[PDB]
RNA sequence: UGCCUGGCGGCCGUAGCGCGGUGGUCCCACCUGACCCCAUGCCGAACUCAGAAGUGAAACGCCGUAGCGCCGAUGGUAGUGUGGGGUCUCCCCAUGCGAGAGUAGGGAACUGCCAGGCAU
RNA sequence: GCUCAACGGAUAAAAGGUACUCCGGGGAUAACAGGCUGAUACCGCCCAAGAGUUCAUAUCGACGGCGGUGUUUGGCACCUC
RNA sequence: CCUCCUAAAGAGUAACGGAGGAGCACGAAGGUUGGCUAAUCCUGGUCGGACAUCAGGAGGUUAGUGCAAUGGCAUAAGCCA
RNA sequence: GUGAAGAGGGAAACAACCCAGACCGCCAGCUAAGGUCCCAAAGUCAUGGUUAAGUGGGAAACGAUGUGGGAAGGCCCAGAC
């Protein structure tokens, strides 16, 4: 039910395809793109595996 | 004969061990005894000046930690592969 | 030994009966008494058994070692497992060579039902 | 010392990879003659309802589920195919 | 190219710690100056160091 | 129900080896003898048959033993996925995974079914 | 029934010269020069056995070690066919 | 064409990279049933020894696998009938 | 991963490096890398250290009373160096 907000800070130019496809799933899709997600375990595992290129408001 | 002041470590593991080494202090362990083992977080300069006694090796140390004091052995010595560091030290509880 | 040498022969056979899945009628004979056990497929559950140490097989038998004491043994087991509804097991001679005792037991209980 | 020297090698040989390996790892499902491993000599045995090929080859005999264990006093590596 | 080469000399690849040469019977200051004369002919930096109990 | 023994397993060294001791009413083993059934590329050794005098000697079972084998943490170390950095053929930092060896220590297995024996 | 072994096997059946040469192309690929690199080459320096009547270091300097230059022989094939 | 490594713990993966083999053999060296378990060393023993056959022990598969290497193999895939 | 087939900002210049993916227009704002003395937009910003070599703004073994920090140790007002 809880709702946290992550917004993407850096490009995703040149990263490693999973990269890519976990910054697709969790929605992001430009530099300071802000979504809206809920906070579940597997959102925190994408969160965790792009942690160097998004920001969470928790 | 030689007296030991110990603290807590908080954190355990390769960051904070390192973080330790490079802040001038050094993880060791107090196992053996009837009790679970406690982690230790010993002063590397002054642990090394003592440890440069043969004796160290063999008296029983005391280790003072939150007051309490431990009467233990030195069992194992890891020490640094090219400098004269200490990474960790191995106290038995007797 | 000679037991070690009994088992590495029976464990082939024992083997490949274990994972067809068949009831088995295990044997197992010495010089004085010859025992006769149906066990389930998985091995751990005795289904019968049949011995010439127990009494009412042994009185009516002048020595338990023979192929007349191993006929009647043969003959016990078959009449029970026709009365526990085995019906059709397999042999499992554990090493022993097919012959003499072993044998008259294993055509006493053909005789009487067992199948195999 | 002007252009080059030379000489040739005695090597250079090799064979075409066999593709050897598990095809279908623990927890698959599998249909009945499917081969679960193909292997050289029984580094994997036979267990329930897994025959073996002469190449030693482990195919699946009944449809059901891969089961890897470590079985027997040699701490053997057996496959099984639990029923399903 | 046309395959590998043939073999010239052997090393043995030295990982820092190492304990390369060891020294018993000596006094500490002759050993000190042997270890420097040998360290000289060696491309690796050293360093004297002592046997201790554990 | 207790304990001993035999069989079939479970499991596969905390379960194996060594060393010391102990068991024969029952079981088991050794044992006695080969028209025989059956047998040895010779030999009743083994397999087999007919038995039961004797002994638990060997084997086996059990018990006790740490001399080994075996298992084995906590901690640290090595490595390493992702992101950065350095005087970059090697390293360091943040974070996640984290051994191997070794140390304390444990350790002389445990357990199911059936049958027989003894004390009930 | 093919050592069709150049082994997916151009024909059943096939070797050479060209400085007398010719055409289409290539700096996809060589010789000359340039480039990167520096094994080699050349020049330095470190340790110092020893030689030097005694004395390592006046002058040499073994066994080894560390660099510089782009001065030869090279490596590569980046420019130019 | 076969085997190991490179090959980066699924498969696959190149070099004029590092090592070796094949162009078969067998009517039994195949099937099945029953049975058996090796190398080596030590001790004792006629010719007879370091190495022949015999007996005992230690050992533990350090053997064998018709031929390369790998993976296997004690329930033997090894050895007899 | 990038270039090929990706412009733009930075690395002086510098396909392939760092940041970042150009639909068009604007004499609007916030930023990434990288920077703020002048060329040349932005700190002659604040705090505490270090360097005296133009190091910064090429390079090793090795050498040295350069300087800064640290933990010890030796001899000392029977007055030590
Ligand atoms: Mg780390
Ligand atoms: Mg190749
Ligand atoms: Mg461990
Ligand atoms: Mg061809
Ligand atoms: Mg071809
Ligand atoms: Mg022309
Ligand atoms: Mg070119
Ligand atoms: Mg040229
Ligand atoms: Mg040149
Ligand atoms: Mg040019
Ligand atoms: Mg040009
Ligand atoms: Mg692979
Ligand atoms: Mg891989
Ligand atoms: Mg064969
Ligand atoms: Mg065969
Ligand atoms: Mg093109
Ligand atoms: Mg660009
Ligand atoms: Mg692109
Ligand atoms: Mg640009
Ligand atoms: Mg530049
Ligand atoms: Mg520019
Ligand atoms: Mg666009
Ligand atoms: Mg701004
Ligand atoms: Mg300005």
């Amino acid at each position: 039910a809880k709702t946290i907000k992550i917004t993407q800070t850096r490009s995703a130019i040149g990263r490693l395809p999973k990269h890519k496809a976990t910054l697709l799933g969790l929605g992001l899709r430009r530099i300071g793109h802000t979504v809206e997600r809920e906070d579940t375990p597997a959102i925190r595992g994408m969160i965790n595996a792009v942690s160097f290129m998004v920001k969470v408001e928790e | 004969m030689f007296t030991i002041n110990a603290e807590v470590r908080k954190e355990q593991g390769k960051g904070a061990s390192r973080r330790l080494r490079a802040a001038n202090k050094f993880p060791a362990i107090i196992y053996g005894g009837k009790e679970a083992p406690l982690a230790i977080e010993l002063d590397h300069d002054k642990v090394m000046n003592m440890q440069a006694k043969a004796e160290f090796y063999s008296e029983v140390l005391t280790i003072v930690v939150d007051g309490k004091e431990i009467k233990v052995k030195a069992q194992d010595v890891q020490r640094h592969p090219y400098k004269p560091k200490l990474q960790h030290i191995d106290f038995v509880r007797a | 030994d000679k037991k070690s040498a009994r088992i590495r022969r029976a464990t082939r056979a024992r083997r490949k009966l274990q994972e067809l899945g068949a009831t088995r009628l295990v044997v197992h004979r010495t010089p004085r008494h010859i025992y006769a056990q149906v066990i389930a497929p998985n091995g751990s559950e005795v289904l019968v058994a049949a011995s010439t140490v127990e009494k009412a097989i042994a009185e009516q038998l002048k020595y338990t070692g023979n192929k007349d004491a191993a006929a009647a043994v043969g003959k016990a087991v078959a009449e029970r497992a026709l009365e526990k509804g085995i019906k059709d097991v397999s042999f499992d001679r554990s090493g022993f060579q097919y012959h003499g005792r072993v044998q008259a037991l294993a055509d006493a209980a053909r005789e009487a039902g067992l199948q195999f | 010392a002007h252009k080059k020297a030379g000489g040739s090698t005695r090597n250079g040989r090799d064979s075409e990879a066999k593709r050897l390996g598990v095809k279908r790892f623990g927890g698959e499902s599998v249909l009945a003659g499917s081969i679960i491993v193909r292997q050289r000599g029984t580094k994997f045995h036979a267990g329930a309802n897994v025959g073996c090929g002469r190449d030693h080859t482990l195919f699946a005999k009944a449809d059901g589920k891969v089961k890897f264990e470590v079985k027997g006093p040699k701490n053997r590596k057996f496959i099984s195919i639990e029923a399903e | 190219g046309k395959g590998k080469g043939n073999v010239e000399y052997w090393v043995a690849l030295i990982q820092p710690g190492k304990v390369l040469y060891e020294m018993d019977g000596v006094p500490e200051e002759l050993a000190r100056e042997a270890f420097k004369l040998a360290a000289a002919k060696l491309p690796i930096k050293t360093t004297f160091v002592t046997k201790t109990v554990m």
